[PDB]
């Protein structure tokens, strides 16, 4: 169930945050300055 | 770099920053566009 | 500046025992982490 973890200072655009998930396929690791849902998940 | 960066009416292609809220911790980064609070009244989106 | 990850999976609240957990990844970012959020999949 547990896919990933979001890592940042301020977690949006302002700044760059830290992601780092595991989907079905395989890991895979981004460092972007995301812009972060309020309640982000997976389906 | 005179030779590559120089510019008559000023190379202006490089920015430098000056009112920053602290001392940065070494091997960090701020993006931040906001104003600085240069003061005691809250700045509130306001400059000058 | 680093981002390591350091991993360990047991076959199987928090068990009595001991178990190291072996380093992983050296994740090369350098930046400022302060907070973090778990994700789930629904």
């Amino acid at each position: 169930i547990i896919r990933g973890w979001i890592f940042g200072t301020t977690l949006d655009s302002k700044t760059q945050s830290l992601l780092i998930v595991n989907n079905a396929t395989n890991v895979v690791i981004k460092v972007c300055e995301f812009q972060f849902c309020n309640d982000p998940f997976l389906d | 770099s005179n030779k590559l960066d120089s510019k008559v009416s000023g190379n202006y292609n490089y920015l430098y920053r000056l009112f920053r809220k602290s001392n940065l911790k070494p091997f960090e980064r701020d993006i931040s566009t906001e104003i600085y609070q240069a003061g005691n009244k809250p700045c509130n989106g306001v400059a000058g | 500046g680093y981002f390591k990850i350091y991993s360990k999976h047991t076959p199987i609240d928090l068990p009595q025992g001991f178990s190291a957990l072996e380093p992983l990844v050296d994740l090369p970012i350098g930046i400022n982490i302060t907070r973090f959020q778990t994700l789930l999949a629904l």
